């Protein structure tokens, strides 16, 4: 009819809960924001929008633990002219004292999803733009396996294998069970100075249907 | 700025002998192992570290090959500085720092949402088959504090892998490079760094390690020409015919590559 | 985390365990809109009394460093929650950690806490029954297989049950595992766990329902409470109450221990300590069940007829000879050859046999000439075998120890 | 002390006869072996200790020729001496920082102590003195063939402690290797040396140490041990010209065709060395 079904899977995933950012703990399931992030990795232009409708969970839930060495601070803005007007070295020294930081992670181990989303034009778009043309471009690229960049399951160290579906959604592991998640992140409002939004999540037949994030009433 | 004009994927193989390739901060200091499979595990930052090290050591502060991130391998010498609306500054640093030009970084302040991602990407490396670590008990003829003195000796521990063979994947994105100037000479230097990264890594713990094979897939078009996850299947590794019982050498394995689709080229540098 | 907030709400109306003290955005925990947002949260008790091994003052959420901040927002603004919600949240947790009330336990790296959604005896039962020191009638009920209501119908098996495990690093706090199952399901899985573990005791004083903390210690370098791998402590606890596979890392860990062990006269135990302890055998048996789907008996099986299991039996007998030959022995083949023989049989067994001859010979010259009884047994065992294998895979290396433990016990039963 | 200006690698071979090369602290005191294959093992640590001993013996404590990891020493006193000789006093046990003159206390320790200059040392203990890597490294030694350790039963006609409880003899035991041949690998890197001053004189001393180290090592338990071969590869520039594993492949060991049964002498084996690439030159010490 309209919209698209895409399939993605991998060995690793991490969707960090906002509270546990320092000590990463992943959501139980992919949130819509990451879904949108992935789609724009195949094709996107300033003239269009993505809207997410549903997610299908096809595998059981699993958790595993990892630990790593990390850094404490970002790099400051330099001044070029002074740099060669007075030649000095520049660097960040990893190993020195409090610079070194250690962080844990709890993460998923085996994932598989099918996501239903469609297309929309935005105000910036010019008159010549049409949703159908971009949709066809997306279909061609997806079939050929091309991409603007390699998609990731949350973090860049977790690549994702993807496919385009032309048929019926298979069954799911908890097809006959209902479950509750509590509140989850819906999306982040960039236009009103980076403001987050939350909604209520419930799973039944392994399908979750978030409300439209563009709807104004959710912006309260 | 001129940049590469083709997508790339590559696979690398390397092994260890009587050493500890990557310790675990958690499980005492045992080498990392996958609870799911029993396969060995090595993270990727461990390899990026090595690459940075080798490049810094080789180039010794050439004009446009400085490195930002250090581990007190640093040295005091004169440095070149090619000169170059914060975009001006961003371009300036990207011109003469190599690690930023290849991987990207994050600054302290943002005018608005904006990123420096870089064209190169990598993933975890895993063993071909299960591994079992060895445990080694050792002694020392001496003591640290005056307090513990009361003939002045103590035990110790070591962890070693008898043998192991590892695989790793990576990707390179042309469109990102065009936003950073990553050019061909950088790519050749990158291949060289991959080949020789282990030659300066010698230490007490690591034993002997070395790279064995390197296969490169080169795509016809600015965007890819085939699904990546299917190219990685063309490579197949299996035990030699005569080989039996625990593996102990690279001669115990056989490696083969199938024929690739028309739109890509397969090259072997090792 | 809804759980804590709801917990506090539950009983804050009650005269104990809850006290009344305490821009605008959306409160995450409650989901409400246009409420004041806290800039920082009250502290969490550390130390022995609080979370063991932690800083005096500890927190769950903290954004001290720039690397931890995103989208240009600072401090606790990275995670909005109302002041009252934070207070209640913290309060509940603080209350729980109080040792005065029977709701806390420590396991290796981590401190664990639990509660029931509604007031129920379950809370009471679990605290001891998960790690033993009515007591054990309900334990044999779940191990047998019957439902809990049978023994205590009062138990509303439909009641919800919470479990949380934490471990520290400096002033910052982490989460290892979390579970939310119902009563009914929960101890069903615990029953199953016990079945698998079942082994004949080696001595009369030994535990019958081994404590989980007991078992973990047995893997330690020197039997010390420290030196326990924090990853195995987390993995086994989650595998117990979820009913999934044991972590793959477990088995080679055990075998390592058995390789590294040697007798400790320094500890001045009357008996020279066994390498394959009561506990270690139990762990090995359980793993072969869930992971490998094998069959293994509770006791000695004289009809088993398998090369790995047979060879385990063989090693037992030929050891016995040594013991008898030289009362008060210096060292035994157990202390040196057991690692080699179980991994690589065809390189060692040849010589082992040869040695045995001398023992037999000396036992034959003296009175009490039943070298004879041992000599028959060897013959019997041998007949079933064709050839010595050159190498054995790990799965082959569990069975060997089980055959040895069963056969050695069999002989203790005589003496 | 100028640093060297080339990369080096080498291979070493040595024997054993009716001896125990290195006792295992866990396996009673049997020789160390690979449980899965039966091959023998030797720790680099042992070799290092031998070298240190030899050096000590030969040099007799001449300036710049002391050794630091020394019999029953309390190590942090040398750090405090290095600090004091650099006119300064140390930080507390936390020491996340560098020492107050990192260059001078490190150089003070580098100068005087040979083995630090050679191997490096972990030295961020409670008296901080910094940390060192060392330009010279070596790996484990593995026997070319499986070994068959065996045990020997022996007596003593006297007892130590008055609690005789019976004036009588006493039993004991030994462990030996009938015969075995070992191989080892090592490396040397110029850039590291640049940081320490590892000089050519040191290198000659090093070679000599390798050649003769065993001769002063006789003991009850040792038996007869000796080195047999030593091949050294020298690169023509500051950084190598070929991968290490390629060079180690030029050395091949195989049993002499005429021999049969278990090996019992160095004559049972044949050793061959190939031709190195143009960027390397091969020389044989012994």
């Amino acid at each position: 009819t309209y919209g698209i079904r895409l399939r993605v899977w991998g060995d690793y995933a991490c969707f960090t809960r906002p509270e546990m950012k320092v000590e990463r703990v992943s959501y139980d399931v992919m949130p819509p924001s990451a879904a949108r992030g992935i789609l724009e990795a195949i094709h996107w232009k300033p003239a269009i929008r993505w809207i997410v409708d549903r997610i299908h969970v096809l595998r059981p839930i699993v958790f595993d633990n990892v630990r790593r060495n990390e850094v404490s601070s970002k790099i400051p803005k330099p001044n070029p002219a002074t740099a060669m007007r007075d030649r000095k070295p520049l660097y960040f020294l990893v190993d020195d004292g409090s610079n070194r930081q250690q962080r844990a992670a709890t993460l998923l181990r085996n994932v598989d999803y099918v996501i239903e989303a469609h297309f929309e034009l935005t105000d910036k778009a010019g008159a010549e733009d049409n949703a159908g043309k971009h949709l066809d471009i997306f279909r061609r690229r997806a079939r050929a396996g091309q991409s603007f960049q390699q998609p990731c399951l949350g973090c860049r160290e977790f690549p994702a294998s993807f496919e385009l579906l032309e048929g019926d959604v298979p069954l799911s592991c908890y097809a006959g069970e209902k479950r509750d998640l509590g509140y989850m992140l819906l999306d982040i409002d960039f236009e009103r100075d980076m403001t987050p939004l939350f909604f209520k999540a419930v799973m039944e037949d392994g399908v979750i249907t978030p409300p439209s994030r563009t709807s104004p009433e959710v912006r309260a | 700025m001129t940049a590469i004009a083709n997508r790339y994927e590559f696979v690398l193989l390397f092994d260890v002998e009587n050493g500890n390739p990557n310790g675990d901060p958690d499980a005492g200091n045992m080498p990392r192992i996958d609870p799911e499979t029993g396969h060995g595990l090595v993270t990727d930052v461990c390899l990026k570290r090595k690459i940075r090290n080798h490049v810094a050591l080789t180039k010794e502060g050439a004009e446009r090959f400085n490195i930002y991130i250090q581990e007190k391998a640093i040295l005091n010498e004169t440095h070149e500085r090619a000169y170059t609306d914060a975009k001006r500054v961003t371009d300036w640093m990207c011109t003469n720092f190599y690690d930023i030009r290849t991987f990207g970084a994050v600054m302290t302040t943002e005018v608005n949402c904006g990123q420096v991602r870089g064209p190169v990407q990598m993933a975890f490396a895993r063993s071909v088959e299960p591994v079992v670590p060895q445990e080694v008990s050792i002694t020392r003829m001496a003591v640290t504090t005056k307090a513990e003195a009361e003939d002045n000796r103590t035990m110790g521990r070591k962890h070693i892998v008898p043998y192991g063979l590892y695989v790793a994947h990576g990707f390179i994105s042309a469109p990102l490079a065009e936003k950073t100037g990553f050019s061909d000479e950088d790519l050749t230097l990158f291949w060289d760094a991959l080949v020789n990264m282990f030659e300066h890594d010698r230490s007490a713990a690591r034993g002997l390690m070395s790279s064995r094979k390197l296969i490169v897939f080169k795509h016809q078009n600015r965007l890819g020409n085939a699904p990546a996850h299917k190219l990685f299947d063309l490579v197949k590794v299996s035990r030699a015919e005569g080989s039996s019982g625990p593996a102990r050498s690279f001669a115990d394995y056989a490696v083969t590559v199938g024929q690739a689709p028309e739109g890509v080229e397969v090259k072997e540098m090792l | 985390l809804q759980a804590l907030h709801g917990y506090y709400q539950r009983m804050s109306a009650d005269p104990d365990a809850g006290m009344p003290p305490y821009l605008c955005g959306q409160c995450l925990i409650t989901g409400e809109r246009q409420k004041p947002i806290a800039q920082l949260h009250p502290s969490i008790k550390g130390g022995r009394d609080g979370v063991r091994g932690a800083q005096a003052v500890a927190s769950i959420v903290s954004f001290n460093n720039t690397a931890f901040e995103s989208y240009g927002k600072e401090q606790s603004i990275n995670a909005p929650v109302s002041q009252e919600a934070a207070f209640s949240y913290v309060t509940a947790l603080n209350y729980l950690l109080n040792p005065s009330n029977r709701q806390k336990v420590t396991i290796a790296d981590a401190t664990v806490v639990f509660w029931a959604e509604r007031s129920s005896p379950a809370e009471d039962i679990f605290a001891g029954m998960f790690d033993p020191p009515r007591m054990h009638d309900l334990l044999v009920a779940i191990r047998s297989g019957k439902r809990a209501t049978d023994i205590m119908p009062d138990m509303d098996e439909s009641v919800r049950f919470h479990v949380l495990g934490l471990s520290p690093n400096a002033a910052r706090l982490s989460v290892r595992f979390w579970e939310v199952d119902t009563v009914g399901h929960m101890l069903d899985k615990v029953g199953r766990h016990y079945r698998e573990l079942e082994i004949i005791p080696q001595f009369n004083n030994e535990q019958e329902f081994p404590s989980l903390s007991t078992l973990l210690r047995q893997t330690a370098v020197l039997n010390k409470t420290e030196n326990i791998s924090p990853v195995l402590a987390g993995g086994l606890f989650r595998a117990m109450l979820t009913g999934g596979p044991y972590p793959q890392s477990l088995l080679p860990a055990v075998l390592g221990r058995i390789r590294a062990e040697h007798a400790r006269p320094e500890d001045k135990s009357r008996y020279r300590l066994e390498v394959v302890t009561y506990y270690r055998a139990a762990l090995i048996k359980a793993y072969l069940i869930r992971n490998r789907k094998l069959e293994v008996p509770v006791s000695l099986d004289p009809a088993r007829t398998d090369r790995p299991y047979l060879l385990g039996r063989l090693f037992a007998v030929l050891e016995k000879a040594q013991e008898d030959a030289v009362p008060g022995a210096n060292a035994t083949i157990k202390d040196r050859y057991l690692a080699s023989a179980s991994a690589n049989p065809g390189q060692v067994f040849h010589m082992l046999l040869k040695n045995a001859s001398n023992h037999t010979a000396k036992l034959r010259k003296d009175p009490e000439r039943k070298a004879i009884h041992y000599e028959i047994m060897m013959q019997e065992i041998i007949d079933n075998i064709s050839d010595f294998p050159v190498t054995m895979s790990s799965d082959e290396q569990g069975l060997f120890m089980i055959g040895y433990y069963h056969q050695r016990k069999a002989l203790f039963t005589k003496k």
